[PDB]
RNA sequence: UGGAGAGUUUGAUCCUGGCUCAGGGUGAACGCUGGCGGCGUGCCUAAGACAUGCAAGUCGUGCGGGCCGCGGGGUUUUACUCCGUGGUCAGCGGCGGACGGGUGAGUAACGCGUGGGUGACCUACCCGGAAGAGGGGGACAACCCGGGGAAACUCGGGCUAAUCCCCCAUGUGGACCCGCCCCUUGGGGUGUGUCCAAAGGGCUUUGCCCGCUUCCGGAUGGGCCCGCGUCCCAUCAGCUAGUUGGUGGGGUAAUGGCCCACCAAGGCGACGACGGGUAGCCGGUCUGAGAGGAUGGCCGGCCACAGGGGCACUGAGACACGGGCCCCACUCCUACGGGAGGCAGCAGUUAGGAAUCUUCCGCAAUGGGCGCAAGCCUGACGGAGCGACGCCGCUUGGAGGAAGAAGCCCUUCGGGGUGUAAACUCCUGAACCCGGGACGAAACCCCCGAGGAGGGGACUGACGGUACCGGGGUAAUAGCGCCGGCCAACUCCGUGCCAGCAGCCGCGGUAAUACGGAGGGCGCGAGCGUUACCCGGAUUCACUGGGCGUAAAGGGCGUGUAGGCGGCCUGGGGCGUCCCAUGUGA
């Protein structure tokens, strides 16, 4: 009865968690940084921004998000920080961002 | 080649989209006769430029609604009603019909 | 395959002379010259006139009888006979002509085709080199129609083979009458061609 | 991958395998990119064989494992013989 | 290079018009009969229910152990060990389980076919080109102990490896924000800012092979998109709330109302929307002169499904038939807490049905998977098996023998027919027995060179002691349909509108070629008939090719919408139309 494809299903298992966690932290911190970014703060904004920007490209170099939609998070997310940290604000520090 | 048609429009009501109708031709297949058919195309126009009773070429291209496929190319003549005139009277006859 | 039972019987139907007998049929006796007459109870009264289908219909039986083939393999060949160009009714003879049990006839090597068949079916013959039993087999032109070495010095091979000498037989055929073989010079031209039969009534019985 | 080798064709007992590119997956009777030329493993004709080694130089050129026994009628057939 | 008609409305006639037959066709079935092979083919029904076996795994050159067999030096040896070591069965780890194989339930739709689009896209392994591989840390199974449990399994506690996980570095390069040029839908280059690499494993060591990482290209496979083609009912005529579009966002490999918030009031429809019925589509196949019609079994392509339904996880790839979770139905186990299962894979069962096979053989071939290879598994496949289901080849004999046996039919009592038919003689020699016996198989693997090119060197065949070849060798299965007309093929008896026949016209009420038996004949033969359904005949939906005064058929008459159709001459474009080439039409 058997099969032993059940190292597979067990592989699986190992492997949700591994980048479920790996993708919670991408939100978690994206978030905390979009946050950070309007309410004002901007070089702090971008130095979350950044473990952002790092943490999903890590996240590329394996079978979790990958292709790019890695990059498609990047374009967005720095896309939405600049937009609000212009808000008034200025590029305080030189963060993720060019001028 | 992105295939391109030629047909009035034949409404504007739309934001940024316009109804245009092409008529082709084409011989019945057992007799001959050229007979005439016709259809509506979804066009986008995101200047909003051209206006009723146009005559366009339309673009096969890139999906921007649930049906819109093609895109206005350039006027071929202003004023032509007369050909609305008739698209109007025929969806007119259709509320003489039903019970 | 050929209708075992009573034979010199058809000559009677058709009312046409026709050699499915060997000596006996050129005596006086096709079963025909003592009762020229249909078999049966009947057929010895004044017969009617066949409709249009009787005779395309008793034609078709003469021509295909005189072979003493298998129905379903004519009709094939009359259709294959349409399948390529030329004239139709020819080839279809020119086709018939072809089959082996039939060489072994107008070879002579036998005194009747179903004579002809046995030796052909028993390995008696062959061709080029290769015992042949196939009596189907298409004889293409120019092939050693020779007979076999087990073979050669045969009972009733050589009662035909000593009745073989001179008497010049086909056109479209030769006959090493001492090396006991014959070659397929052509397809068989119309002209060549001599049967009692009416090409062109059995085609349209193949139409129907 | 891409793959190159034998597709069997003609009747029972009677193999005749077709020498073909096709896609790794395809079954064997299957679909394919083209024909490089048949093969006959009993040689009933002179012509047991034939190959368009122009081509074939080309499917192995932009990479394409052949199977084994079809190497054995690549070699046995002149493609990598430069000399 | 291809086209036939007949019977039947009448006392008879011509015409109109139905009905009916002869033809071919099948995944066939049923009847009577049935000898041999070859290549094909075989659940059309309940996508009903399945016992048992087998259908997908593999790598010790990713890692650490449980187990087990062999061996030895080193220390005189003891304690032995480590390694070489081969085998294992599990575990972690890698690649494959999405291919292959089954079936058409659903599906009338970009599902399919066909031709294009993607500046809106991905693509494992393969091929090509560039670059790079420095250091450090950690977890969990196996295993050990303990615990619960009928079982299924499972909780905890403690170690440990690695091509598993993670971190900092180097950044060829790539991702992103913004800015510039080129380009023109999100294509290409550059600049500043940030972000992201990596894994060791072998042998014959001064080296090569199997691997790793980033990147660009290549090939192949695929997502998405569009024009066009794709069934019956208008006694279905109106349809539409994500409905149509916009703006911004979410999601994806990517476009999109695919999903959400906000706004706008749209979108579709007699050129048939909406509904209902029906159905997988195609290359093809059948039929037909052809136009046309019918059709999608087998084979190949595409699609869809895996008891019904929903779901996501892993992944380059699936929402995955022999993976996972949930519900429902169904079967089994249970220590009543619980648990297991999914043949529409091969084969086989049962059920229903007019009806569809062997629980075979083998990896030798071809193909696939993993592997450095040796090799392992491959019910794909290659074969064998059973059914005249189909096509094809063959057989049941060949020659000679009577004015012509016996029997049996008919008979004007002379005779006729079966009938060369048999008998008999001769010749041949299926079956059967003896011998020999493959092709399908030369590659991976071994030396030269260099593991390359090039030559040479060996193993391996399920089918099968079959095919085929030589020797011996026995005359050695015939059946079914019809015989009134169409329609080939006549008489005798019985029967007496009874028994029965039939496709239609009709036949049988004493003298039947129409019923049944006979002799005889016709047709065709391992087949012959019946039934079913498709095309034909049917020019009987008529484009090819029909009609409407009375045969069926002119709207009771106008007036007009849409639609269809449109005079004479010059000219522009060239949409149809035509011609040429070119891609495509597997
Ligand atoms: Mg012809
Ligand atoms: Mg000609
Ligand atoms: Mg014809
Ligand atoms: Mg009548
Ligand atoms: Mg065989
Ligand atoms: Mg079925
Ligand atoms: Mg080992
Ligand atoms: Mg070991
Ligand atoms: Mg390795
Ligand atoms: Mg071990
Ligand atoms: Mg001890
Ligand atoms: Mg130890
Ligand atoms: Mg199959
Ligand atoms: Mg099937
Ligand atoms: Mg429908
Ligand atoms: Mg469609
Ligand atoms: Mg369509
Ligand atoms: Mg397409
Ligand atoms: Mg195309
Ligand atoms: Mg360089
Ligand atoms: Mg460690
Ligand atoms: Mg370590
Ligand atoms: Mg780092
Ligand atoms: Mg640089
Ligand atoms: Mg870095
Ligand atoms: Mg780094
Ligand atoms: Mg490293
Ligand atoms: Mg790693
Ligand atoms: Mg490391
Ligand atoms: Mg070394
Ligand atoms: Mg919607
Ligand atoms: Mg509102
Ligand atoms: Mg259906
Ligand atoms: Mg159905
Ligand atoms: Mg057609
Ligand atoms: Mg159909
Ligand atoms: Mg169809
Ligand atoms: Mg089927
Ligand atoms: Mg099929
Ligand atoms: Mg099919
Ligand atoms: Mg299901
Ligand atoms: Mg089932
Ligand atoms: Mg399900
Ligand atoms: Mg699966
Ligand atoms: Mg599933
Ligand atoms: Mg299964
Ligand atoms: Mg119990
Ligand atoms: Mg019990
Ligand atoms: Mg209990
Ligand atoms: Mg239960
Ligand atoms: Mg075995
Ligand atoms: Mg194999
Ligand atoms: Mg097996
Ligand atoms: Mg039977
Ligand atoms: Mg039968
Ligand atoms: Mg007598
Ligand atoms: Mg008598
Ligand atoms: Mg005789
Ligand atoms: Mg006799
Ligand atoms: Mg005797
Ligand atoms: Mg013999
Ligand atoms: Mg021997
Ligand atoms: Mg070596
Ligand atoms: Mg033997
Ligand atoms: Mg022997
Ligand atoms: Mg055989
Ligand atoms: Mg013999
Ligand atoms: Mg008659
Ligand atoms: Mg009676
Ligand atoms: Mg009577
Ligand atoms: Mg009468
Ligand atoms: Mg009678
Ligand atoms: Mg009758
Ligand atoms: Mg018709
Ligand atoms: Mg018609
Ligand atoms: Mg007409
Ligand atoms: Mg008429
Ligand atoms: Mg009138
Ligand atoms: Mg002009
Ligand atoms: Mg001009
Ligand atoms: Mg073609
Ligand atoms: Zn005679």
């Amino acid at each position: 009865r058997n099969l032993s494809a059940l190292k597979r299903h067990r592989q699986s298992l190992k492997r949700r968690l591994r980048n479920k966690a790996k993708k919670s932290a991408i939100k978690t911190l994206s978030k905390k940084a979009v946050q950070l970014a309007q309410e004002g703060k901007a070089e702090e904004a971008l130095k979350i921004m950044r473990k952002a920007e790092s943490l999903i490209d890590k996240a590329a170099k394996g079978s979790t998000l990958h292709k790019n939609a890695a990059a498609r998070r990047k374009s967005r997310l720095m896309r939405k920080v600049r937009q609000l940290l212009e808000a008034a604000g200025a590029p305080l520090i030189g963060g993720g961002l060019s001028a | 080649p992105k295939k391109v048609l030629t047909g009035v429009v034949v409404s504007d009501k739309m934001q940024k989209t316009v109804t245009v109708l092409v008529e082709r031709q084409f011989p019945h297949p057992l007799y001959g006769k050229v007979i005439k058919r016709s259809k509506k195309y979804l066009a986008h126009d995101p200047e909003e430029k051209y206006k009723l009773g146009d005559v366009v070429e339309i673009i096969e291209s890139r999906p921007i609604s649930k049906r819109k496929r093609f895109r206005v190319l350039r006027l071929v003549e202003s004023g032509r009603m007369d050909l609305v005139e008739k698209y109007l009277i025929r969806r007119q006859n259709y509320q003489s019909l039903s019970k | 395959g050929r209708y075992i039972g009573p034979v010199c019987r058809l000559c009677r139907r058709e009312g046409v002379k026709l050699y499915l007998k060997g000596e006996r049929c050129y005596s006086p006796k096709c079963a025909m010259e003592r009762r020229p007459y249909p078999p049966g109870q009947h057929g010895q009264k004044r017969a009617r006139r066949p409709s249009d289908y009787a005779v395309r219909l008793r034609e078709k039986q003469k021509l295909r009888r005189i072979y003493g083939i298998s129905e379903r393999q004519f009709r094939n060949l009359f259709e294959e006979a349409s399948k390529k160009k030329g004239v139709t009714g020819s080839v279809f003879l020119g086709l018939l002509e072809s089959r082996l049990d039939n060489v072994v006839y107008r070879l002579g090597f036998a005194v009747s085709r179903r004579q002809a068949r046995q030796l052909v079916r028993h390995g008696h013959i062959t061709v080029n080199g290769r015992r042949v039993d196939l009596p189907s087999y298409r004889v293409r032109p120019g092939d050693e129609i020779a007979v076999a070495e087990k073979s050669r010095n045969l009972e009733l091979i050589r009662q035909n083979l000593e009745a073989m000498k001179g008497r010049k037989v086909g056109p479209w055929l030769s006959l090493d009458v001492e090396g006991m073989k014959g070659k397929f010079l052509r397809l068989p031209d119309r002209e060549d061609l001599a049967l009692p039969v009416n090409e062109q009534l059995v085609i349209e019985f193949y139409s129907r | 991958m891409v793959k190159i080798r034998l597709a069997r064709f003609g009747s029972k007992h009677n193999p005749h395998y077709r020498i073909v590119v096709t896609d790794a997956r395809r079954k064997r009777d299957g679909k394919y990119i083209e024909k490089i030329g048949y093969y006959d493993p009993r040689k009933t004709t002179p012509d047991w064989l034939k190959v368009d080694v122009e081509r074939a130089r080309y499917w192995l050129s932009v990479g394409a494992q052949p199977t084994d026994t079809a190497r054995r009628l690549l070699r046995q057939a002149g493609v990598f013989r430069q000399e």
